[PDB]
């Protein structure tokens, strides 16, 4: 049948187009994929190739969605993609919060600036720890788990079955991120508090001593000194315990159809 | 029935429960057809069932 | 081993038993990967290493084109004497009619005139079949009274058939006396 | 032009010859009858050829102009 | 249609005038979906930055 | 094929979509309350604006996506017939009532009525307003009249909520300061002490979870 | 040209060429490393993207040229080589191995394996045995499966290289911030002071020489 | 096993027997995958491993086309002596009418 | 069966469990075809099975 | 060694024996890579260094 | 469409001359509605992103 190859190419591009809606938001969140790094002509070419690498159905048979209102569908897929972008981002936002807490405790208020790639106010420490996490994650091969969880997201919940994120678990998310960050930053906050009270107590015997001004000279050195000791566990702590996994998809997503 | 049986998707949506006896299955089939609102046919090789 | 290639080759002017001789004389023949097919016919299968296969298929196609230029339908001239009759046509002027009797040449020629299928037989191997295909309309006969003989031009087979027909026709006539 | 790597004039002389015979004796009916046929066939041959060569040029040009 | 009826109907002017409609309309439909997805993603990125 | 004007309407709508969301949807409220609470805890950039906007966006979809889907299901309906521009206008307007009702629920009647007057009354030679009995106009305020009246009411609600969340943190600040004075450990700035306390206290009570539930329960039942 | 379909295919290829360069050549990597350097120094608009992409494309030429030349003479070659459909399809396929060898030499084995298995499970069904070719000769994988693995591998390694370059400037920034707090000038924006120290540091290193040397030596022995 | 290929072939100038003899002489024949059809007819079904199927199809097609160069409607000549009448047409010169008998 | 067997992609999804004795594979093949809802065929070279 | 080229050449008007003499007179002939074929016919195979 | 399906309209110069106008007027009308709509939404977008 003569026209069959022509139609078979059009089925391919319709499938890729509907996959872009779900893959591109992930490229927006992750720190090594956002347009602060990967921009211009490569960007679309790569996103499309990935989407075709993970689409779940044989590419040469007609797409099933031709009978459906396009906008409700596109919005559905974009919402799903935003949820996946958050869950995959989760290990990086914790280290970013940690760095912001440290740079706030040591003074250093004025150092920050808004990142144009994301619109987020970025301190000096926070940028460092946020990079360092990314590199250890990539080194451990997390990049494979990312495509894995994508593919599984299509097998376990399908565009045509109206897959939807679960509401109850979504309501806890912000608080779990804040909890993890605090639990991890705590050891430094404690020592810097004890330090400042110690100086205030000492001031009682010499009331002209500016115990406040002394603390600004001291606390940055103390901060770096202590973090240098507890630095090496940072590699295992994030790489495994915080990284998302394909097994969790069951609880965060379900099919409404 | 001694014949392969082929069911349309719109018939596949319907559910049934209970304990059934398959004797004189043609009669059973034609009765259930009217109770459940199906239509069916037989070309000589297999049985087709539709909503 | 995964690189093994194979092909089917077909020929029009050459036979597998010919092409083998070419390979042998060349010193290219290889008994591990011989050509497989029918010696009588021009179609064979070959399989083996790339270089070998490519060489074979090239050589066989180009030799077939070279032989395509040579004709082999050698025309043969046969001279046949008639022993029992006169070669020419004759006219007898009856009172009632002008009457004509046609000779052998005229009759046969008129009969074969415009024929297109091969001449098979008379009653009262690819290189062979392509000779047997010769059309019947090419046969030419010229009467030569000087020696009461016919000149016949055709293939060796055709001339033979003509000879048989002539010897079926020129019977000796009886004499009758009317009182 | 060859497709790289792909495996795989008599009528002019015949007309010239017939012309040379005829020119020697323009009044011979047999030479006239022969020349009429040779010239008619040569004419048809040249026309069919040049029409075909144009048809192939125009297909190649249309292809290029489609992507150009 | 896979090995039923016949292939290669490049040539009959009545069916060749039916193919023109389909070959055009499916190209337009596929072109439209490509824009809608870009718009949607762009709207999400616009809100999240702002 | 379809209709060439309905195609224009589709493409146009999809370009305006983010401004509609940003100005006529509960996103307006959710995105404000979170950022206010973040400032009150006194430590900007934790959580990120990315986290906050992302969550606010997701929650807004539970409220709004059913209404849009209901409207498209209303229009994809093969049994209608029309005769005139009026009969078509009526049916298209009727399609939007699902959204109109939501805006009417969450906005002020009198500000809506004020703009409903202001669209016209520069035309008018008269003072009487009774001239149409309410039952039509009360149902059919225009959408351009409803939109700004809705946004201006959402903002005010957001401030009302955030006000009550500020109070406990203020209290905590006063307590810390009074303790430092009662100890005479005077020359220490209290913020350094109280921001850790505010953070740990609010996280240890899951303020963000209670906050998210309390916001959604104005618009849905979770069960 | 001697054949019309051979012409149509050439014009199609020449129409899709730029995306193949944008997604299957080292250009994807050079382009990233230079933007990382500009981020590191804390600059916004200078050097321009057109200047950095200019040098990135020139440098990519030295690396890709030999296999493009090889493919060119391979397809021009005038010696008789094919006769029939199977020989033509094998001749065309054989002509691409010069480039499959390239993609395979730099793609990550784990990603190549993932994209291959996930295609087998599309075509032949998910019950087909998951290969786990842990010790492997990957049997000439399909180029549609091979190409996105290369793209993500180059993104990975370019990010990795870019990380290392930050660490000196990170030091510079935290030091300056500490000495200003030691003087109590809390209201001074450090960036004003730290920007020139970064510039002179990079110039003293001669960064662009070292970096452009090493980036090329990674592709040839 | 899942790679089995199969096809239907139809020839005009060659008999199934002729083709089977070709295969046998070649030593290519395989009794696990024989050709199925009518010896008299030219239409057969073949199924088996790829190499075998492809080879069979190509060989059959080419052999069929080759034989168009052949002709077999051999013309034959017979001599039939009339025992009871003259062969030629006869004219009777009636004094009032010329009559012809064919 | 003494023949190669080919099973379609859509039949391969179904699952079976138990002990089976192969005294008469033809009979067993027919019984299980009717029980599980399959159709099958035999060209003389191989057996083909479909949903 | 990996560069050895080879080709099949055929001539209409000139026999192999006629061509070998040409190469001999020229001083171009090389007994390590001689032409392979039938001295009578005009078709031969040659292989060797590119030049 | 009707003016083309009907055989007495599609074959009389008087009628063809009219159909040519109908087609052109249709083209211009739709093209202008599209243009002005785009310009309109583009103004909103320009102001709100400023
Ligand atoms: C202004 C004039 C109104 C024109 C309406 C005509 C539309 C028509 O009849 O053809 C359908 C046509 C679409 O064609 P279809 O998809 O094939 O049905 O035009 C449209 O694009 C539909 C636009 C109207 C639907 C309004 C829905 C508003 C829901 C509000 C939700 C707001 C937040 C978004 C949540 C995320
Ligand atoms: C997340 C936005 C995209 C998917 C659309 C979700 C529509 C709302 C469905 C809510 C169903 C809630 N429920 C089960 C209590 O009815």
């Amino acid at each position: 049948m003569f026209y069959a190859l022509y139609f078979e190419i059009h089925h391919l591009v319709a499938s890729a187009a509907l996959g872009f809606a779900r893959v591109a938001p992930i490229f927006f969140f992750l720190p090594f994929l956002n347009s602060g790094v990967l921009s211009g002509a490569p960007r679309n070419a790569i996103i499309i190739l990935v989407a075709l690498g993970v689409w779940p159905h044989a590419l040469n048979e007609a797409p099933p969605f031709l009978s459906v209102a396009m906008i409700p569908l596109v919005l559905q897929e974009a919402a799903v993609g935003v949820m996946l972008g958050c869950l995959l981002s989760w290990p990086f936002w914790v280290m970013h919060a940690l760095g912001c807490i440290i740079d706030n405790q040591r003074g250093a208020t004025l150092s920050s600036s808004i990142d144009p790639a994301n619109g987020i106010d970025t301190s000096e420490m926070a940028n460092f720890l946020n990079m360092f996490a990314a590199v250890v994650y990539l080194q451990n091969g997390g990049l494979v788990t990312m495509v894995d969880v994508l593919n599984k997201s299509y097998q376990l919940c399908d565009p045509m079955n109206e897959c939807t994120p679960s509401l109850p678990p979504l309501l806890t998310f912000i608080n779990q991120v804040a909890q993890n960050a605090l639990v991890l930053a705590s050891p430094v906050v404690l020592v810097l508090l004890l330090s400042e009270v110690f100086l205030g107590l000492l001031s009682r015997f010499a009331p002209q001593m500016n115990a406040f001004a002394i603390s600004l000279t001291v606390k940055s050195g103390i901060a770096v000194l202590i973090m240098l000791l507890y630095f090496s566990p940072v590699l295992p702590d994030n790489v495994l315990r915080l990284s998302f996994q394909a097994t969790g998809l069951s609880s965060w997503f379900y099919e409404r159809g | 029935l001694k014949e392969p049986v082929i069911v349309s998707k719109m018939a596949a949506r319907k559910k049934i429960t209970g304990n059934f006896e398959f004797h004189d299955p043609n009669a059973l089939l034609e009765k259930l057809s009217l109770q459940l609102g199906l239509i069916w046919y037989f070309d000589g090789q297999a049985i087709y069932i539709y909503d | 081993a995964s690189e093994m290639r194979n092909a089917v080759v077909s020929l029009r002017n050459v036979s597998l038993n010919e092409f083998n001789n070419f390979l042998k004389r060349s010193g290219l023949y290889n008994k591990n990967y011989p050509l497989r097919g029918d010696n009588r016919k021009g179609t064979f299968y070959v399989s083996g290493p790339p270089v070998y296969v490519d060489m074979v298929v090239n050589a066989a196609t180009m030799m077939d084109k070279q032989n395509d230029g040579i004709e082999l339908g050698r025309q043969k001239i046969g001279v046949m004497r008639l022993n029992n009759t006169f070669v020419g046509d004759r006219t007898y002027n009856l009172r009632d009619q002008k009457m004509v009797i046609p000779g052998i040449a005229t009759a046969i020629e008129r009969l074969l005139q415009g024929e297109e299928q091969p001449l098979g037989n008379i009653v009262s191997s690819l290189q062979e079949a392509l000779k047997q295909n010769a059309a019947a309309g090419n046969i030419k006969i010229v009467a030569y009274p000087d020696t009461n003989s016919l000149l016949v031009k055709g293939t060796a087979e055709q001339v033979h058939f003509i000879e048989m027909l002539v010897k079926a026709l020129d019977v000796a006539k009886r004499h009758v006396e009317l009182s | 032009t060859p497709w790289s790597g792909y495996l795989d004039d008599n009528l002019q002389t015949q007309v010239t010859e017939a012309l040379d015979k005829l020119a020697a004796k323009p009044s011979d009916p047999a030479l006239l009858a022969a020349y009429q046929s040779k010239l008619s066939e040569y004419n048809l041959y040249r026309n069919a050829q040049s029409n075909t060569v144009k048809v192939f040029k125009d297909i190649d040009a249309a292809i290029i102009q489609n992507f150009r | 249609t896979n090995r039923i009826e016949d292939p290669n109907l490049v040539t009959d002017p009545k069916e060749l005038a039916i193919s023109q409609e389909m070959i055009s309309d499916y190209n337009l439909y596929v072109s439209m979906v490509s824009t809608l997805t870009r718009k949607g993603v762009g709207a999400v990125e616009t809100l999240l930055r702002s | 094929m379809g209709n060439d004007i309905s195609l224009i309407a589709l493409l146009a709508f999809s370009t305006l979509l983010p401004f509609i969301i940003a100005s006529g949807t509960c996103f307006v409220k959710f995105s404000i309350v979170f950022v206010m609470v973040r400032n009150a805890l006194g430590l900007q950039q934790i959580p990120s604006n990315m986290t906050l906007n992302g969550v606010a966006l997701l929650l807004s979809m539970f409220v709004m996506w059913p209404i849009m889907h209901d409207a498209y299901v209303y229009f994809e309906d093969e049994d209608v017939t029309f005769n005139d521009i009026s009969s078509l206008s009526k049916h298209v307007d009727e399609g939007l009532d699902g959204y109109r009702d939501y805006l009417i629920k969450y906005s002020d009647r009198e500000l809506v009525q004020f703009f409903e007057n202001a669209q016209l009354k520069r035309q008018y030679g008269e003072e009487t307003e009774t001239v149409k009995r309410d039952k039509d106009e009360i149902e059919k305020p225009s959408i351009f009249a409803l939109l700004p009246a809705y946004a201006l009411s959402e903002i005010k609600s957001a401030f009302k909520i955030g006000f009550y969340l500020y109070l406990p943190f203020v209290v905590v600040d006063l307590v810390v300061s009074s303790v430092l004075l009662a100890l005479g450990m005077m020359m220490m700035s209290p913020v350094t002490i109280s921001t850790p306390i505010k953070l740990v206290l609010f996280v240890a009570l899951d303020g963000w979870t209670l906050l998210s539930k309390g916001l959604i329960l104005q618009y849905m039942d979770i069960a």
